[PDB]
């Protein structure tokens, strides 16, 4: 698809990087003809309730790419307390921080590390943030529900 | 494809491989200083002073993330592709194949930003050199970098130099103001020693004139000039220190402690690294003297530069700063070979001055 | 091919088609996005009777941003930097999209015969140029002489 503007010349960076290189827990890569689309994969990562799941997630970029953040949201059904209701991501780093020297690869990580240590005190969904300073048992209770959800896809 | 060898911009991640007409820019923090802080005058001279992250972005890629970015300052916005450390410049530097016209309009984009920081409208070289002045005061005191900033420290000011260097060797290259400073340079080499007192409390004394001499002076030029700058720095420590407000000639003639000359000693030390990373530079016949052959180093040596950088705040780091006595710094300083009474060349240098 | 590149191409038919009068340019055989002009020096000018070859370096953000134009005969002119570089305002601040090749050749020979030393980048030419015209027109002749050789 030519790559010619500013964006995609960056996002085939990106995805280089993120093919060359990957993370551990994540992958992802555009599709086969927009690449303004990503499909990317956080597996939840060992010693939190998120483990063993197959937590998928889509981004959208536009041509303002990096200056301006891209629309990131989970495909997967989610409970935590810096995830809203529809898959957005309360996350200061996707919002108000964005510097546009971060990439996609540096996006999942921050992502896949916000599944481990939750920000509950800045809270997206009420329900799950007030569980995971009381009742820990529920919490993980819960998001082992969301586990066996992420494979029924 | 390919990653960049050289410098590259972080919001595109590409420089001189894949845009070799593309102008970088490092980011920069400058604020509106006092030249001279011993100037025995009531209001100090005012110039400015700046320091650096060292952070490199292109210059169409910093506009094009600050105009995207409506609702925030310009300058609260590059502080997050400054890794959140805030600045308010933008220093250009000059690539190979970059045109002089790309490289001019970002410089005078760079002086808009130095005349509304610090308030200096026109800031001419002379003010850039006393810029590199006291950055290389804040080495040699062991000053703050991230106190304004908030990050950054000798290792990232140290990368900074060549290129705050460079803006000095373009206005002097392009205006044809080598020969001027070349014949006001060897002016202060010639002052008679009854000056000397005198000169340590102006303005444009005897540190500005060293950098002045780093600009337009070849390295073989610098080592017959040692040995009498140093005499003339040294005179400027005891002449700051046993008389802090204003002096005319020297009346404490006595060696003092060696933290009194620590300061001007490390300042030389700082100039001379920086002399050792550029002795690899063509000396002369070139279409031009020291000031066009170093400008054309700077200019197509990024990655060498930077090496000997590190090597040379390493060898500041490690062996300079820890010096105690002044016998110790002519042995790392290497001054021995020419300087073969160290205990009589202080005390006699002391009593020269009236 | 990239919008660029397909941009480029009918610059190259409108430059080989209606070739204004005194500029010639083409690109590279290998390179599309580097091109080689002749500039000849416009009639009645100081200039004339000159051969002055440039060069135009295009990238992907064409026609958006403008090219680096540079030239490659030495020139003495005040608005033509020491490495041939021009600080020409429709190659820089004042550019727009719709002009080409040749909409910046015609402009460039067009400087040649008014100069604007309002904004000088050649400080020595520009001081010549309204001081002294008789050494204006001394040193523009070496230049000319200067382009006949390779
Ligand atoms: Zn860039």
């Amino acid at each position: 698809g030519s790559m010619s503007t500013p964006a995609r010349r960056r996002l085939m960076r990106d995805f280089k990087r993120l093919q060359e290189d990957p993370p551990a827990g994540v992958s992802g890569a555009p599709s086969e003809n927009n690449i303004m689309v990503w499909n990317a994969v956080i597996f939840g990562p060992e010693g939190t309730p998120f483990e063993d799941g197959t937590f998928k997630l889509t981004i959208e970029f536009t041509e303002e790419y990096p200056n301006k953040p891209p629309t990131v949201r989970f495909v997967s059904k989610m409970f935590h307390p810096n995830v809203y209701a529809d898959g957005s991501i309360k996350l200061d780093i996707l919002q108000n921080r964005w510097s546009p020297t971060y990439d996609v690869s540096s996006i999942l990580t921050s992502i896949q590390s916000l599944l481990d240590e939750p920000n509950p005190n800045s809270p997206a969904n009420s329900q799950a943030a007030q569980l995971y300073q009381e009742n820990k048992r529920e919490y993980e209770k819960r998001v082992s529900a969301i586990v066996e959800q992420s494979w029924r896809d | 494809l390919i990653e960049e060898p050289g410098l590259t911009c972080c919001i595109c991640r590409e420089g001189y491989k894949f845009q070799p007409t593309k102008v970088l820019g490092i980011y920069t923090f400058t604020k509106r200083v006092a030249l001279e802080e011993l100037e025995n005058k009531p209001r100090k001279q005012q110039g400015y002073s700046t320091v650096s992250h060292f952070n490199i972005v292109h210059y169409d890629c910093h506009l094009a993330a600050v105009r995207l970015a409506r609702g925030r300052e310009e300058w609260e916005s590059a502080a997050l592709q400054n890794a959140n450390t805030k600045c308010n410049g933008l220093l250009p530097v000059w690539g190979p194949h970059v045109p002089e016209s790309a490289f001019a309009t970002c410089l005078a984009r760079h002086n808009t930003y130095l005349q509304e920081c610090t308030g200096q409208r026109e800031p001419t070289y002379q003010l850039n050199i006393h810029d590199i002045k006291l950055l290389f005061l804040r080495f040699a005191m062991e000053q703050s970098f991230s106190a304004d900033t908030g990050g950054g420290g000798r290792e990232s000011n140290i990368h900074l130099i060549p290129y705050i260097i460079h803006t000095v060797l373009y206005v002097l290259n392009t205006t044809r103001a080598t020969s001027r400073e070349e014949k006001n340079l060897q002016g202060f080499l010639e002052q008679p020693k009854e000056k000397w007192v005198e000169s340590a409390f102006e303005v444009d004394g005897p540190y500005y004139f060293t950098v002045l001499a780093l600009h337009i002076l070849p390295p073989e030029q610098w080592r017959a000039t040692r040995v009498e700058i140093l005499r003339r720095l040294l005179v400027t420590s005891q002449a700051r220190a046993v008389a802090p407000g204003g002096a005319t000639r020297l009346t404490d003639k006595a060696v003092k402690d060696y933290s009194a000359y620590r300061s001007s000693l490390l300042f030389w030390a700082l100039v001379d690294l920086i002399y050792n990373m550029f002795k690899k530079v063509p000396t002369s016949n070139t279409e031009g003297g020291w000031s066009c052959s170093l400008a054309e180093y700077i200019r197509h040596n990024d990655m060498p530069i930077y090496e000997a950088a590190d090597k040379a705040l390493k060898t500041f780091q490690e062996e300079f700063m820890p010096v105690e006595t002044f016998s110790e710094f002519l042995d790392v300083a290497g001054l021995l070979s020419e300087i073969t009474d160290p205990e009589s060349f202080l005390k006699d240098l002391l009593n020269s001055v009236p």
